[PDB]
């Protein structure tokens, strides 16, 4: 494809600009529709039977979202009038504002999606547009930080990590792995919302560029832990040690930067009397690090994958930001961890 | 809003604004106490210093203190159904 | 009444389908593209509806920029249908 | 020849639009009337 | 209120007749004759058609689909004498709000007629070629509501009794001279025979003719008109009825010279060759009353 | 001339209908800008009054008089 | 009789009955012709004729015409009766019987609700508007404007570039 | 709320026809200042319940303008007002032929005065009456703002966080 | 209050229609422009009885996105009508 598929990326680019960029209600309803018109060909691309199916079942779910969304903006009419993107002013425009941003991100109750839509989806480069476009909800819930209910946020967080944590433990496809891990992360990124709605904004910095990290390196290509398995000997060793830098990240290990989320999520909800939530989020985390626990086996170990065929012509992906990002990625908690005023 | 629209305008969001023509709000003078009374910081936080300026302006979109008013009336107008009941038009 | 006007022309309608029948006694995905072309082309103009309407009242500077920027738009999309439509 | 009969129609729609703005007893007679069927409203209130 | 059925009967009589002006003219242009064995000069055969077709004439279903069937002619006979409502005779019966908009919606609104009628028979050959005439009458209503927007844009709102006074001296013809040969061609649309062909038969076309006065009407208001005169409303008539039928006699024209198109290259006429052609006269259309002023 | 006599003489033989999608349609946005006529059509589209008018009170205050025809105001004379 | 948007109300909802139901998709489809075309009326009692217009313009004419072809294109022939269907007749029975149980509660003005807010008389306050304007008013007689909201007739013409480019790369 | 009183509207009113008000233009010319003071009236004041006695002093000066033409003209007034009814909605147009016998009637009297312009929003200065600035509908004066930090900021803890 | 028991019931009956299945697809998508249909009048009602003027347009722009979904999601249900024979929620191949 030319021109045409990076006119479509740059409508996503585009489109999540005028979610940012926003004081109008009708205004982030055209911004969450403009993402959903131009992810589908990207989702689509190399004429595929479980492509058809992901993207219908992408659609579908993500279409009642965006309508669900959109009747907590006529009962914002309703009550008070006013279309400016600050409170919702009522006990039940709020509850359909929540679970309808909880459809388009990967929280608890509307999860099951997130899996089977991973799976179907042809490239690393469609990968990528699942991660970075749970930023345009997550934009949304910092501006309507007041006025929304703990008991249908927290209980969806606390949810979340406890599905999540069980829900990679019984798959061995890559793609399935890293779907779990955002139903995982979630549950650490709307629990601070209440609790200060500042670090929500560090925990997607931390979140999007750990994830993007994982699929630039998987450019050799790789859809299972079997067909990842074959890579210590056949292929390069050295790759096999920058990916366990990134394997070990996105679990809670404090000599990798992927704990600063960890850091301050923890330590802003200690600050306001709550102790027994924070203790149920590292616990759970655990099992998160689980799924990369057997996962770094893979690449640690032999594991006995030689195969006959041996590559001798070296490898030519794209490798845009897979140098860059990787070396903030493991290093950054001595770097930076005045970095919370910086970002916010 | 995550990112300001700062030198360039793109808002005519809120209502009681600039007019198409000259057309009025249904609501006009209720929201000239509503944002003359919050535009600071100090009733946008504890949401009580404005409580008196909102009911009013609740009460004009819904109208349902006079809805339960009316009903009221209408109920003891029905209530005169074979009693002392009079009509002047 | 404009319901008056209504119901009068479909019973008649109806009306003529009892004569009808009582007094008597004895695969292809090209054409799909047509209809998604429609659709698409129906909300420009639809955008475009207000024309003979707004004009009267507005700016015109700000109004002509805005009102030939939607039908360029509208020729645009036709301009990346012309390489390979269809046979049809 | 179109453009010349618009221009006519100008002359035309300002006097459609002069009438309204010359006739304010048109809206006294609003204002009148919202009072009296108010006071009605408040004998039926006192009876009811 | 007698005005509704004052405009049913005497209309339904309208597309009776025409069958005859259709055979007649049509005749005359083909060196043979019209009806003549019938009555006077065959004036009594639409009654005889009525008669043949309706009452002894039966119906053996293909498969009657319980709903269908007898609901297609309530959306093709209905629809088509709603149309005859809003229309600038000289005073309309209840004028509407916005003339044009109840104009152009109840005419996409009469697709249904030929689509609830390919749901109903089992065949899938009549319904494959039921969509193929269903996307000719789609498409045309394409360049219908651009041609129209332009017109308008010209003068007057969508009101249609704006539309009478912008014609005081002056036809809309002259301003809008490649629209009036563009109009023409797209009222073609609601299966005309002359670009291309595709409950019981009778019923099914005593829409499919009424509509084809609909459009020879709108037709003598849009770029027609000469004056009104609130006077005598007479006067109006009788120049209407001539200058209406001179136009039902070009749709007796176009059917009887030219073939069919290839319904390829009728799809090729509109997108490639009436589409850049209606949109760039919209484009011109848009810049006119700002350029000399004209805005009513 | 390499594509200016060559490629418009070949527009007109194959498909002369798109000479007219870009010419007409170039007059369309050109000709608006060129002519000094576009000033006369803002200034009557702004004098017509769809509201009423409304009265200011005065002290002290120049280019303003009675309801009545006297040389004041604004009020659009341009070509009667 | 004395009510006008009351009557209406319940039609557009014995539409979505049927939506509710699965009675089959050609069954289904005229539901958006029955649900849809009061819908304008509903629309069309409070004022701007425009706005009312538009279902019958978008929605009536294209939206279901366009969803006409894909009943056609799979899932065709012939529609099951829904009398005969299993559950689906349930769901409809069911359907009714939260709307029609309720209309009887709305009778003597006032009723109880899942919500806080009340049914009311509904005849009077019906309008809920006294003379607001005069000429060109009805606050969509300039309904619709490409000045001061500049910015969204971008945004709009973007979303329609990308639909004719991106359904072409689909099929 | 306490409305007025059930004899606070004036007597003699809504008399003349709905046309027939519309036919002459010539009431936004003379008797001009009665109409300026009540407009004047409710846009400083929104109430109707307060411009009430202004408005009393319209009716009775629109009934004087009107009984000029009831003594004088009333011929060729009736004769343009038969005209302007026959007419569908145009409301000018096929009269001006009747609109030529009118004015030509009034020019013998001093009331004839036609403006070819409009009124392009025409200022009261001997208005007095009450007042502008009276709290149209304010009850509260809202509560004072956050105090607006004044000074440059200085490094003194260098980050309050875990470390450094 | 009065209307608003309605039309906000038609579209919690829209919202059942959604997630409740009997095997067709096509349903779905027909629901989801009853959704998009009752999200209209009740957008409608409240702009037209406060007179807002402005917001009026607002629908209108509804509108539009309405049909962008319920088409392209709709080219969509034409591609399971190209790989499969017919379209049904049971063929399925996803885990």
């Amino acid at each position: 494809n030319p021109i045409i598929f990076i006119i479509i990326l740059l409508t996503i680019m585009l489109g999540t600009i005028i979610v940012m960029i926003s004081s109008h209600w009708l205004l982030v309803w055209i911004g969450f529709e403009m993402n959903m018109l131009a992810i589908i060909p990207i989702m689509m691309k190399n004429h595929n039977p479980r492509a058809t199916e992901a993207s219908t079942k992408y659609f579908l779910t993500q279409s009642t979202a965006s309508m669900l969304l959109m009747m907590a903006v006529i009962i914002n009419l309703m009550f008070s009038g006013q279309w400016t993107v600050m409170k919702l002013f009522n006990p039940m425009a709020s509850m359909l504002m929540t679970m309808a941003l909880a459809m388009k991100l990967g929280m608890a109750p509307f999860h099951f999606w997130v899996p089977e839509v991973t799976q179907g989806i042809p490239l690393s480069s469609g990968l990528i547009l699942l991660t970075w476009q749970k930023l345009a909800p997550m934009s949304v819930l910092y501006q309507i930080f007041p006025s929304i209910n703990l008991n249908l946020i927290l209980t969806l967080s606390v949810l979340s990590i406890l599905i999540g944590g069980w829900g990679g433990l019984n798959q061995t496809q890559l793609r399935k792995i890293m779907a779990y891990s955002s139903i995982a992360h979630m549950g650490w990124m709307t629990a601070v919302l209440p609790y200060n709605p500042t670090m929500t904004l560090l925990n997607l910095i931390i979140y999007i560029i750990m994830t993007s990290t994982m699929f630039t390196m998987f450019m050799a290509n790789s859809t299972t832990t079997t067909l990842s398995l074959s890579h210590t000997w056949n292929k390069t060793p050295i790759m096999t040690v920058l990916i366990l830098a990134t394997l070990l990240s996105m679990g809670g290990l404090p000599p990798l930067s992927g704990f600063m989320p960890k850091w301050m999520i923890i330590q802003e909800m200690t600050k306001n009397n709550s102790i027994i939530l924070p203790t149920f989020m590292a616990i759970t985390a655990l099992l998160n690090l689980y799924f990369y626990m057997r996962l770094t086996y893979s690449t640690t170990l032999t594991m006995f994958p030689s195969t006959n065929n041996m590559k001798m012509k070296w490898q030519f992906p794209l490798m845009k930001k897979m140098t860059f990002l990787p070396t903030m990625v493991v290093l950054s908690t001595m770097m930076l961890p005045l970095t919370p005023m910086l970002s916010v | 809003q995550k990112r300001l629209g700062v030198d360039l305008d793109r808002w005519m969001t809120i209502q009681s604004a600039e007019q198409p023509h000259g057309i009025p709000s249904r609501c006009h003078a209720f929201e000239k106490e509503w944002i003359e009374c919050a535009h600071g910081i100090g009733s946008i936080r504890a949401e009580k210093e404005c409580k008196i300026e909102f009911e009013d302006f609740r009460e004009c979109l819904l109208r349902q203190k006079t809805m339960k008013r009316l009903h009221a009336i209408r109920r003891q107008r029905e209530k005169l159904i074979k009693e002392g009941k009079y009509t002047p038009p | 009444n404009l319901m008056l006007a209504l119901l009068t022309n479909f019973t008649l309608a109806t009306l003529l389908v009892i004569i009808a029948f009582w007094l008597p006694q004895l695969f292809s995905m090209k054409f799909f593209l047509v209809a998604i072309t429609f659709l698409l082309f129906d909300l420009e103009i639809a955008l475009l509806l207000p024309l003979p309407w707004a004009s009267q009242t507005a700016n015109l500077n700000t109004m002509l920029t805005m009102a030939l920027f939607l039908i360029i738009l509208l020729a645009v999309s036709l301009a990346y249908e012309w390489t390979q439509k269809g046979l049809e | 020849s179109m453009m010349k009969w618009n221009r006519e129609r100008r002359r035309l729609q300002i006097e459609d639009f002069e009438a309204r703005i010359a006739l304010m007893p048109l809206l006294q007679a609003e204002k009148d009337r919202r009072v009296l069927q108010m006071l009605r409203e408040n004998l039926e209130e006192e009876a009811t | 209120m007698i005005n509704i059925l004052m405009l049913i009967i005497p209309i339904l009589l309208a597309v009776a007749f025409l069958t005859l002006v259709e055979r007649k003219v049509l005749g005359y242009m083909q060196l043979r004759k019209g009806p003549n064995v019938v009555g006077p000069y065959g004036l009594l055969q639409p009654i005889a058609d009525a008669i043949k077709l309706f009452i002894k004439e039966p119906l053996r279903p293909a498969t009657s689909s319980a709903s269908m069937f007898i609901l297609a002619p309530i959306m093709a006979l209905g629809l088509a004498l709603t149309m005859w409502i809003p229309l600038p005779m000289p005073y309309p019966l209840i004028n509407m709000n916005l003339g044009v908009l109840f104009m152009l919606a109840m005419s996409s609104l009469a697709v249904y007629s030929i689509l609830w009628s390919g749901w109903a028979s089992n065949s899938k050959y009549a319904l494959i070629g039921a969509l193929r005439a269903v996307a000719q009458t789609i498409s045309y209503e394409v360049t219908l509501a651009i041609i129209l927007l332009s017109v308008l844009l010209m003068s007057g709102s969508f009101t249609l009794s704006t539309l009478i006074t912008t014609q005081e001296q002056m036809w809309l013809i002259l301003p809008a001279w490649p629209l009036a040969m563009m109009w023409f061609i797209s009222t073609l649309a609601e299966t005309n025979r002359a670009p291309f062909d595709l409950g019981p038969f009778a019923l099914f076309f005593m829409a499919e003719y009424a509509n084809i006065i609909m459009m020879n009407i709108f037709t003598a208001i849009l770029f027609l008109g000469t004056s009104h005169n609130p006077h005598m409303p007479e006067l109006y008539t009788i120049n209407f009825t001539i200058k209406s039928l001179l136009l039902t006699m070009s749709f007796l024209w176009i059917r009887a010279s030219y073939p069919r198109f290839r319904y390829d290259q009728l799809m090729h006429l509109l997108w490639k060759n009436f589409l850049p052609l209606t949109l760039a006269l919209c484009m011109w259309h848009v810049s006119l009353p700002i350029l000399t002023s004209g805005i009513p | 001339a390499e594509r200016v006599a060559a490629f418009l003489k070949n527009v007109w033989a194959k498909e002369p209908v798109l000479v007219a999608s870009f010419a007409i349609a170039g007059l369309a946005v050109i000709l608006p800008t060129l002519s000094p006529y576009t000033k006369y059509s803002l200034m009557i589209n702004x004098x017509x009054x769809x509201x009423x008018x409304x009265x200011x009170x005065x002290x002290x205050x120049x280019x303003x008089x009675x309801x009545x025809x006297x040389x004041x105001x604004x009020x659009x004379x341009x070509x009667x | 009789m004395l009510y006008i948007v009351f009557i209406l109300s319940v039609i557009f909802v014995m539409g979505f009955v049927g939506f509710s139901s699965k009675p089959s998709p050609i069954y289904g489809g005229l539901g958006l012709i029955v649900s849809g075309g009061v819908g304008c009326g509903i629309v069309l009692n409070f004022g701007g004729s425009f706005l009312g217009l538009m279902v019958f313009l978008i929605y009536l004419g294209g939206m279901m015409v366009v969803f006409g072809y894909t009943t056609a294109m799979a899932t065709e022939q012939y529609p099951e009766i829904w009398l005969s269907n299993k559950a689906v007749l349930g769901a409809f029975v069911t359907g009714l019987l939260m709307e029609f149980f309720m209309v009887y509660y709305v009778l003597k003005d006032k009723e109880v609700e899942v919500v806080f807010e009340f049914n009311g008389l509904g005849d009077w306050v019906i309008y809920d508007t006294g003379d607001s304007g005069f000429f060109s008013e009805e606050a969509m007689g300039i309904a619709a404007l490409y000045s001061y909201g500049t910015w969204l007739v971008i945004v709009t013409g973007w979303s329609l570039l990308i639909g004719v480019v991106v359904i072409m790369e689909i099929t | 709320e306490l409305p007025s009183l059930e004899d606070l509207k004036v007597q003699e009113v809504k008399v003349s026809s709905s046309v027939l008000k519309a036919a002459a233009h010539h009431y936004g010319a003379q008797c001009d200042k009665p109409n300026k003071e009540f407009m004047l009236c409710r846009w400083e004041e929104k109430d109707p319940r307060r411009c009430l006695e202004e408005g009393k002093l319209v009716n009775q000066c629109a009934l004087e303008f009107f009984r000029q033409i009831k003594r004088h003209c009333a011929e060729p007034f009736t004769e343009y007002w038969t005209c302007i009814d026959y007419s569908g909605l145009q409301l000018f147009r096929r009269c001006r032929k009747q609109q030529a016998q009118f004015d030509e009637c009034v020019l013998d009297k001093l009331g004839w005065v036609r403006p070819d312009l409009g009124d392009l929003s025409k200022v009261t200065k001997v208005k007095t009456d009450r007042p502008l600035p009276e709290n149209p509908y304010h009850s509260r004066a809202r509560p004072e703002p956050n105090p607006e930090v004044e000074g440059d900021l200085k490094p003194a803890r260098h980050g309050s966080r875990l470390f450094f | 209050s009065m209307v608003y028991m309605n039309i906000m019931m038609a579209f919690t009956v829209s919202l059942v229609g959604l997630l409740m299945y009997r095997s067709h697809l096509m349903s779905s998508l027909l629901c989801l422009e009853g959704m998009m249909l009752s999200l209209f009048v009740m957008a409608a009602l409240t702009i037209l009885n406060s007179h807002f003027t402005l917001a009026s347009m607002m629908p209108i722009i509804l509108l539009v996105f309405a049909a962008c979904e319920a088409a392209l999601g709709l080219s969509l249900l034409v591609m399971v009508s190209n790989t499969y024979g017919t379209d049904y929620v049971q063929n399925l191949n996803l885990l």
